[PDB]
RNA sequence: CGACUCUCGGCAACGGAUAUCUCGGCUCUCGCAUCGAUGAAGAACGUAGCGAAAUGCGAUACCUGGUGUGAAUUGCAGAA
RNA sequence: CUAUCCAGCGAAACCACAGCCAAGGGAACGGGCUUGGCGGAAUCAGCGGGGAAAGAAGACCCUGUUGAGCUUGACUCUAGU
RNA sequence: UAGGAGGGCGCGGCGGCCGAUGCAAAACCCGGGGCGCGAGCCCGGGCGGAGCGGCCGUCGGUGCAGAUCUUGGUGGUAGUAGCAAAUAUUCAAAUGAGAACUUUGAAGGCCGAAGAGGAGAAAGGUUCCAUGUGAACGGCACUUGCACAUGGGUAAGCCGAUCCUAAGGGAAGGGGUAACCCCGGCAGAUAGCGCGAUCACGCGCAUCCCCGAAAGGGAAUCGGGUUAAGAUUUCCCGAGCC
RNA sequence: UCGUUCGUCUGACUUGGGUAUAGGGGCGAAAGACUAAUCGAACCAUCUAGUAGCUGGUUCCCUCCGAAGUUUCCCUCAGGA
RNA sequence: UACAGGCGAGAGACCGAUAGCGAACAAGUACCGCGAGGGAAAGAUGAAAAGGACUUUGAAAAGAGAGUCAAAGAGUGCUUGAAAUUGCCGGGAGGGAAGCGGAUGGGGGCCGGCGAUGCGCCCCGGC
């Protein structure tokens, strides 16, 4: 149960918060979780995702579908994932749609500000359990 | 989409259906009317018939107002009846489609018979009329649903 | 046998009730004290590669600059 | 020229349920009740007897401790002089 | 009957208890079976596709047939009343899916110039012109259009406005006013000073500021050409004028 | 509004535009006429959900009990105690 | 101490699209009036547009096949989808209303908890 009388508990202003947030703020909405490889070597459970990262599907009927990012297609909520398509009836090619909470990030685009983002939320997660 | 009837056999059945079609319930309703069960060839000559104003359609539910004439004597004795023009046009269009349709299947064009017809009303589309002392009546048209279906007849 | 009228049932229409919702409303409580001749509130006209409205902006015109963040915007096209 | 008949287009008023009569009784002039006369599908064009037909919470009259326009020797005031 | 009371039924929340539901919740549908004197309730079948119910206590915007009730939807009337002023159309051909209604030609008629002709002021605002067009709309119809869509189009020293005053309006100092506001002749170093001068000074200051007419007053233009749409005088050619 | 028929037509004539008068006020060759389809006091908003002894309506079941149109007073007689 | 405005919050035994502010939406909008002013209606496809290629008839709109989808009969005013009223198919009845209450007779339509086959003595032959 919440402590700070800050923080609003109101279904109503929870949901106007998620469905009108700004860019910079469904970066971190968008976010997902490491896979069990990453997790054990930088010891941290999510991130947000990026443009180059490489996935795993793991809740869709594309479960098991492997890739690479393409899109964050934030104004969707969405991200498409390289291959991951299907077809449409005239036998044109779409990219079809996945939620960052359904996939596993197997491998990291990293970067200067990517090192230091991993390094921010390790000396963290490290801070409390010791 | 789904008809009010389905095909008693569907393999020898073709079927053509139009929807909010401009043209007047009441008369396309007794157009229908007169044709049911009949074969295809008769059907389009009696319907081109009435075209040519020499057979015509009997009136019998919408009938207040119908004028009489000696052409539908053998049909309703009261000789209440019209030629309902544009009724008759519409229905030959779908009549015609729903023979192109057998063709394509491959159903003997001249066993088909009429196995099914119906009108519906449709929604109801608005204009206005002006009346003494500044004001306003609806002017209103009364479109119709049309469905239909041929039946390869069976011995 | 039929037509018409009334009626029962099945299917199909017409219409938008009901149910299930909800970035809206209403009510209560709390914090704060900040318009203008240095031209306000309001009004007008413009402004986008493709826009009419709303939203935004002012010939630097859906923006310029700094700072934070850290890789998009997206209906299509293009510099990237 | 309409009305009339045809192709096309296409309203509204009104509407408890309805719609053949005679007498009786009845809120003292019934379409329905009582007792009689009768009474046979479905349609077209007219007509103005009836529906105490439609239109409009009678404008006449009365009531109300409801008004308003106007008048004056009504009551109480008031600008002006 | 008017009226009073008791015991129940039903709807939606809240505190508690007990439960159903993607192996199909709610709502709705039925010539399905039942329970209760009844309010109502339970089950079957279907439709639907994610929520719901019973019991105790407690609470309320809690039960409809009426109110010429409110809003929405729908009938009969009824394919009916009706489409009848302004004399009038016809033949061929073209076009087109389709022609009484478009186009060309021919014929027959009308307005008869205080016109059904040619141009403007007000008012409108793109209706103007070309190209194209599915629906709607043009109370029949349309290939069509004053509709819809995409484009194009308004050229001035000389036409106007603009300048001047009319009736009249506003107005500074002043007078009134609780203030918003109301008063312009009341006469105040009245607003503005004007003119000659500059190389500075002089003179004079009288009934005085502004607004108010695209029909009053008023610097100046004519002819000939030109577009799908601009011009008689805005563009071109020539010739003038203020 | 339309048809025919009528009144007047050098005048106290017809008419456009501008301007003045605004609601118990204007304006009236006077009809209570006209003041934007509104006039014996326009229109708009508010006070205002104005008041009504008067008309209309007033939503589930069963069970039990069950009337009054009479007295007195009231500007009281369609009302109330 | 006050605080229907402003800005910034947090809550609720409140309303659930005819409710709640007039406005959940390009709402003080469209539209009306010379004007002061008056003032609406209108939310919901799908998890994802995957929003229906292609063939055939038609002048076209569209239809019939097909394709997508868990589903299109969820097909761009698209969750569910009531009633009034309407069409078609099947059935029934009718001499100037119909409907209604009690009876029953004929048809339908439906009902297997709609309606039982078990219990006591016994003789084995095994549990
Ligand atoms: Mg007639
Ligand atoms: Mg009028
Ligand atoms: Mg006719
Ligand atoms: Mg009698
Ligand atoms: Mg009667
Ligand atoms: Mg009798
Ligand atoms: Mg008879
Ligand atoms: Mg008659
Ligand atoms: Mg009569
Ligand atoms: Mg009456
Ligand atoms: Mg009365
Ligand atoms: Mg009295
Ligand atoms: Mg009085
Ligand atoms: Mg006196
Ligand atoms: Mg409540
Ligand atoms: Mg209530
Ligand atoms: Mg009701
Ligand atoms: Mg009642
Ligand atoms: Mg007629
Ligand atoms: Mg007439
Ligand atoms: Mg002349
Ligand atoms: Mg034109
Ligand atoms: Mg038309
Ligand atoms: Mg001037
Ligand atoms: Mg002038
Ligand atoms: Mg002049
Ligand atoms: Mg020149
Ligand atoms: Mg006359
Ligand atoms: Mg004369
Ligand atoms: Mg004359
Ligand atoms: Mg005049
Ligand atoms: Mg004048
Ligand atoms: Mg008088
Ligand atoms: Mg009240
Ligand atoms: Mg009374
Ligand atoms: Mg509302
Ligand atoms: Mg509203
Ligand atoms: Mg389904
Ligand atoms: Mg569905
Ligand atoms: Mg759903
Ligand atoms: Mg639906
Ligand atoms: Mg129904
Ligand atoms: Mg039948
Ligand atoms: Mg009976
Ligand atoms: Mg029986």
């Amino acid at each position: 149960m919440k402590r700070n009388p800050r923080v609003t508990s109101s279904r109503r202003k929870c949901r106007k918060a998620h469905f009108t947030a700004p860019s910079s703020v469904r970066r971190v909405l968008m976010s997902a979780a490491l896979s069990s490889e990453l997790r054990h070597k930088y010891n941290v459970r999510s991130i947000p995702i990026r443009k180059d990262d490489e996935v795993q599907v793991v809740r869709g009927t594309y479960k098991g579908r492997e890739g690479k990012v393409v899109q964050v297609y934030r104004r969707r909520w969405v991200i498409h994932v390289e291959r991951i398509t299907r077809e449409k009836v005239n036998g044109s090619t779409v990219n079809v749609g996945i939620h960052p909470s359904k996939v596993i990030v197997t491998k990291l685009k990293l970067d200067k500000d990517r090192k230091a983002l991993l390094d921010r939320k390790a000396r963290g997660r490290a801070a409390d359990k010791a | 989409v789904k008809y009010s009837t389905d095909p008693a056999n569907p393999t020898k059945s073709a079927k053509a259906m139009g929807r909010d079609l401009r043209v007047h319930f009441k008369n396309t309703r007794e157009t229908a009317f007169a044709l049911r069960k009949m074969s295809l060839n008769k059907a389009k000559r009696y319907l081109e018939d009435v075209l040519a104003h020499k057979q015509a359609i009997p009136f019998r539910r919408y009938c207040r107002g119908v004028g009489r004439t000696a052409q539908v004597k053998n049909r309703q004795p009261n000789g209440q009846g019209r030629w309902p023009a544009k009724s008759a046009k519409f229905v030959l269009d779908l009549l015609k489609n729903a023979e192109s349709n057998a063709e394509v299947k491959g159903l003997d064009v001249d066993a088909l018979y009429i196995s099914h017809i119906q009108v519906n009303q449709a929604q109801k589309q608005r204009r206005r009329t002006y009346r003494a002392h500044g004001r306003i009546n609806p002017y209103m048209s009364n479109p119709c649903h049309i469905e239909l279906i041929l039946s390869e007849k069976e011995e």
